[PDB]
């Protein structure tokens, strides 16, 4: 074995080299004192003499899952804090219980493409505010709605820059307004009538190249926080368009080389830095959508389903729906997407120190058990349903002598489990 | 591993000029060996032109002065002189002249990909792009705007932005990439220096080069592909006419692909596809023999490539793909892949041959990661060639010795190697850092 | 339907 082949000169060295090792202290043992827990008793080593420090699990915070309550007073995950003392190479496993809340508020931000190809669409959305608010009334007792618009970067070659085309990017008869990057028309509110009022005032715009600049807008919506009015509840971002999307690198044609900074740059509810920062990369959106717990609903036309189907696979907590001719089916699209997103949980953990590894094992409804990457998620979770996760953590070094800490949480939620790690390096 | 990193030569330009956006070696002979640096945001003495851009000539010996390709301001429309008020027929302001700088023998090609013009018909704002070609050591200057044609606007070549990427062949043939042609299908255009000068007639604004090679307009399903986003040259067809390598980073559902075209008739020969959506596979391309078998091998960069850490977290790192050529052709799948380790590092944004750095019989390669490093200043990785191909571990890592500042440095966003600047028998390397308006020259010392 | 058009 590797206990003897380690040549342990002290009790210390013996511990970090193999979980199955023990150290003899008897002085009646004929580095050979470091052998297997069995190989020592077979050689005549009293159990009162075999020093063998072992890891442990101690729960520190453990509010039971809930069953008129504020969102922060609702517990969907337990425990909330525990301590794991880790012997090198010995995994420590603990159970995570997740329960879908009975009634949870919903923030829905409607981000709409107002390029010229979306002309007929804008006319149908005139009553989306009150109509959507009626449907959500049978889904949640607390619903808010918002509206933002986008087109394109306001620079050559994405737009025509003749004085006439800057005033009206379309033809003479067509009274299109000037192109703009992103506009926060309406922050999240429970007044659906105001949504109808302000959306009914918006004017269609236009630009030159077919792919639009929605990614700049998605970024702003994700990171602008209080300016949008996101609450710590279910955050839905409906992204409605009939075209492909620009992303990082496309900016170079216009001489825009600075990567998106992922910071808020709204002045007067207008994005002012489209000429300065390049479009975000998909990876950058993945980071910021996840961080701010945004769940994205892609309401796109039939012909661009292939593109946005691939995008959804890359974006965590996102869904794709086929938008009708002019957004006639968008409400049912949103409902189907929400039902799909809310019925699936996905766990993520923060960065672990080197030498430390983590593994998930999910236990879902109808005995559906997941391992590997599938151990991070459960599906078909109805309201009130409980699913559980077995989470193993193993250290294979002796990272620091100071305790580490990291969070485990489901995507789209503030709730999280603080896992404190302590490393056994000495007797 | 034999580049003098402890004490490199720093060339500095005017502030805010993006000095170092493009770099190149210049040698009409040997006595006048020099460095060329593009500064696309540099102010010039051109009348009425704001930040027209410039190219700086830096003789190597014992610094930098701007080259005068075009001393004139924007030309005026013929019939506007009839009406009440002269107006420009072209727009040289903010044209980014020097965004691309390339040299072959005593010829220098400098391009302004954001140059635009009105046309002499209905008023437009067509960024057709233009290039200026110096020949025989600045004794003759030519304008070359192949996209400035009868076919205007986005539907035609109006937004071509010709010169967005450029390169010389071994015979001095000009090869231009214009990613905006035909609703951003993209286009490759090429003409010999003889062909360009033969039909050069500045009185007429439209291009009339005869015998010019150029890719053809395709159906609308190929729109927004950005063909010609990047360009390189190398022999892949088994003859003595260098072929054209072109990046098409938004082709095929934005998975991107690289194509190789026959240098004789620009017909398509090979395609290579990316593995991830919107990774910008084809952002940068290069051709060089990395395993000493005499066959030029392909390298492609995908700086937005996103992979996962062992603990399950996604991260933008970038990736480079290498395709080894063999006597029967080339395989569509990479022989080797190199992955960046810096989040948002943009590994593979730039690629350049280094020639044989250590003179060991195998050419080496430099790969830029403009935002790598502990302070996100940028990094350049040198990878050694060998009998089995490129090494998967760097033999050297170049970083700026100056401290980080309020703005990104973009160190390594522009590379150029494979030439000997001081004539010591070892090839040298030019690294651009336009974020701080600097260009760095690394020399190869004889080492063991 | 090329560029930004229906
Ligand atoms: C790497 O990948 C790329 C992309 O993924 C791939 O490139 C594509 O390859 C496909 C297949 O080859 C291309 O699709 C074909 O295009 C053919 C070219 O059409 C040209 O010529 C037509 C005939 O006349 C012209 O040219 C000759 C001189 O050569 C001249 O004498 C004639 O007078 C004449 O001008 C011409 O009609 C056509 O122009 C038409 O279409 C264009 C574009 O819409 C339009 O602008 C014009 O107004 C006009 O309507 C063009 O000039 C084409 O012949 C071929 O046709 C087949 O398909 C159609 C439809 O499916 C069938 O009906 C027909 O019977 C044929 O079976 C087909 O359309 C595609 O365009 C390429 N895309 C790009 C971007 O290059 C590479 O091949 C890959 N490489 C490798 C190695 O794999
Ligand atoms: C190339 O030359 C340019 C001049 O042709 C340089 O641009 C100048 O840069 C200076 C310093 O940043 C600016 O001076 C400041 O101006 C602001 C307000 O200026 C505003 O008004 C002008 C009127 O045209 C407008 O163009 C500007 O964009 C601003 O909106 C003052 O408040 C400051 O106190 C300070 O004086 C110049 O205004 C600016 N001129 C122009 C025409 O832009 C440029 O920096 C040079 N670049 C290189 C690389 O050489
Ligand atoms: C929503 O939840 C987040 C996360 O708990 C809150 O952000 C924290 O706010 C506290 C205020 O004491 C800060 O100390 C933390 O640093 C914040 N953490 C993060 C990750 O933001 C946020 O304030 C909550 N917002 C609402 C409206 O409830
Ligand atoms: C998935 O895991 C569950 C464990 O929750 C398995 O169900 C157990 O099955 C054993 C017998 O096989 C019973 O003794 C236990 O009582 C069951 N657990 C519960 C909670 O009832 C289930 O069999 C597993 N299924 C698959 C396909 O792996
Ligand atoms: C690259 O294109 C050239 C020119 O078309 C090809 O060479 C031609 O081959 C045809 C075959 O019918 C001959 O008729 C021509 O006389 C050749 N011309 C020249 C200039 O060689 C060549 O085969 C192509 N290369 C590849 C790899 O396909
Ligand atoms: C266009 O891209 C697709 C994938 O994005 C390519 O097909 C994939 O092809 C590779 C082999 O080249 C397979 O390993 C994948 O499994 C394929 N994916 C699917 C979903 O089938 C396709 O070859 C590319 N075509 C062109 C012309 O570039
Ligand atoms: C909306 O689409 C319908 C077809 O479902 C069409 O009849 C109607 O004219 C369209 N309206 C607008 C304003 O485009
Ligand atoms: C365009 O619409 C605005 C109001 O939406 C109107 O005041 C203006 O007169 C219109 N312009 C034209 C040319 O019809
Ligand atoms: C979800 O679960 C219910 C009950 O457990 C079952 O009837 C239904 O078929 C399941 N749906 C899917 C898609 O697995
Ligand atoms: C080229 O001309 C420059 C001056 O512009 C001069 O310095 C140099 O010596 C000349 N070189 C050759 C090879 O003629
Ligand atoms: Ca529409
Ligand atoms: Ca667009
Ligand atoms: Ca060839
Ligand atoms: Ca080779
Ligand atoms: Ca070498
Ligand atoms: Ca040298
Ligand atoms: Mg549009």
């Amino acid at each position: 074995n590797r206990c003897l082949k380690a040549n342990a000169k002290s009790c210390g060295e013996c511990i970090q080299a193999g979980p199955n090792c023990g150290w003899c202290t008897n002085s009646t043992f004929l580095s050979a004192r470091c052998d297997d827990l069995e190989a020592l008793k077979k050689k005549g080593c009293p159990p009162d003499d075999i020093e063998n420090p072992r890891g442990s699990k101690d729960i520190k915070k453990n509010k039971n899952v809930t069953n008129k309550l504020k969102p922060e007073d609702i517990t969907q995950i337990q425990p909330q804090q525990l301590v794991l003392r880790l012997r090198s190479g010995e995994p420590q496993t603990f159970t995570l219980k997740f329960k879908r809340a009975e009634d949870y508020p919903i923030d829905l931000y409607y981000l709409m493409d107002l390029s010229y190809s979306m002309k007929d669409d804008l006319e149908n959305v005139k009553s989306l505010g009150t109509d959507l608010m009626n449907e959500m009334r049978r889904i949640t007792s607390d619903f808010r709605i918002g509206f933002g618009s986008f087109v394109e970067k306001t620079v050559m070659p994405y737009i025509s820059t003749t004085p006439a085309k800057l005033r009206n990017p379309c033809t003479s008869e067509q009274n299109c307004t000037t192109p703009f990057s992103y506009k926060n028309v309406l922050s999240l509110t429970n007044k659906g009538e105001v949504f109808n009022e302000l959306v009914g005032k918006q004017r269609i715009s236009g630009n030159l190249d077919s792919p639009e600049g929605g990614f700049d807008a998605i970024m702003q919506v994700a990171v602008c926080g209080s300016l949008i009015g996101w609450r710590n509840v279910t955050r839905l971002l409906v992204f409605s368009t009939d075209a492909g999307f620009h992303f990082a690198g496309d900016g170079k044609l216009g001489g825009i080389v600075l990567p998106n900074d992922g910071q808020c740059h709204l002045e007067n509810n207008m994005y002012t830095m489209s000429h300065y920062y390049d479009y975000p990369s998909i990876a950058h959106l993945v980071q910021k959508l996840s961080e701010n717990n945004i769940q994205t609903i892609f309401a796109v036309t039939e012909e661009f389903q292939p593109v946005y189907k691939e995008l959804k696979n890359l974006i965590p907590k996102s869904a794709v729906g086929t938008l009708s001719a002019n957004s006639s089916n968008v409400i049912q699209l949103i409902i189907d997407a929400y039902n799909s997103l809310s019925s699936e949980v996905i766990l993520e953990n923060g960065k672990l120190s080197e030498g430390v590894t983590i593994s998930y094992k999910s236990y879902c409804k109808n005995g559906v058990n997941g391992t590997g990457e599938n151990g991070r998620k459960c599906s078909n979770i109805s309201i009130g349903d409980e699913v559980q996760f077995e989470i193993s953590i193993t250290s294979n070094k002796c990272p620091k002598k100071d305790s580490d800490s990291f969070k485990i949480r489901p995507l789209g939620f503030t709730e999280e489990v603080e896992v404190i790690l302590q490393y056994i390096c000495e007797c | 591993f034999n580049l003098d990193a402890e004490a490199p030569a720093v060339l500095s330009g005017p502030p805010g000029s993006f000095f170092g956006f493009s770099v190149e070696f210049y040698r009409p002979g040997t006595d006048g060996v020099s460095v060329l640096v593009g500064a696309p945001k540099a102010n010039t003495s051109q009348p009425g032109v704001l930040q027209g851009g410039a190219v700086y000539l830096c003789p190597w010996g014992a610094q930098c002065t701007p080259i005068e390709f075009d001393s004139k301001g924007s030309r005026l429309l013929e019939s506007s002189l009839s009406s009440e008020g002269e107006e420009p027929v072209e727009y040289k302001s903010l044209q980014w002249f020097g965004a691309t700088v390339r040299a072959h023998g005593s010829s220098i090609l400098a391009c302004a990909p954001l140059y635009s013009w009105r046309t002499e018909k209905e008023p437009l704002s067509d960024p057709v792009g233009t290039c200026y070609l110096s020949t025989d050591n600045f004794t003759r200057i030519l304008e070359y705007a192949p996209c400035r044609s009868d076919f205007s606007w986005a539907a035609g070549q109006g937004y071509c932005q010709g010169g967005f990427s450029a390169e010389f062949t071994k015979t001095g043939r000009v090869v231009l990439g214009g990613p905006g042609s035909y609703f951003w299908q993209g286009q490759i255009l090429s003409a010999t220096q003889e062909q360009i000068a033969e039909s050069y007639y500045p009185e007429y604004l439209i291009n009339l080069v005869q015998g010019q090679l150029q890719t053809r307009q395709a159906s609308s399903i190929y729109d927004d592909s950005y063909l010609g986003y990047s360009v390189a040259v190398g022999e892949f067809s088994g003859d003595d006419t260098e072929d054209f390598v072109a990046g098409v980073p938004k082709g095929n559902l934005t998975y991107g692909y690289v194509t190789i075209l026959n240098g004789s008739d620009i017909r398509s020969l090979y395609n290579f596809s990316g593995e991830q959506m919107a990774s910008y596979f084809g952002y940068a391309v290069a051709a060089t023999d990395v395993n000493g078998d005499g066959l030029d091998d392909l390298l492609v960069g995908a700086p937005l490539l996103m992979d996962r850490t062992p603990d399950g977290r996604p991260q933008e790192v970038g990736r480079v793909y290498v395709y080894l050529q063999h006597p029967a052709g080339i395989e569509p799948t990479p022989t080797l892949t190199l992955t960046g380790h810096d989040e948002f590092g943009r590994f593979g944004s730039s690629l350049t041959p280094l020639g044989d750095l250590d003179q060991d019989g195998y050419n080496d390669v430099a790969i830029g990661a403009p935002f790598g490093g502990e302070t996100q200043q940028g990094v350049v990785f040198v990878f050694p060639g060998g009998p089995g191909g490129l090494g998967s571990k760097p033999s050297q890592v170049l970083q700026p010795l100056w401290a980080a500042s309020h703005t990104p440095d973009f160190f390594g966003s522009a590379l150029r190697g494979g030439r000997d600047l001081d004539g010591n028998g070892y090839p040298d390397l030019i690294v651009g850092s336009f974020g701080v308006d600097k260009a760095v020259v690394y020399r190869g010392r004889p080492v063991v | 339907g090329r560029g930004d058009s229906p």
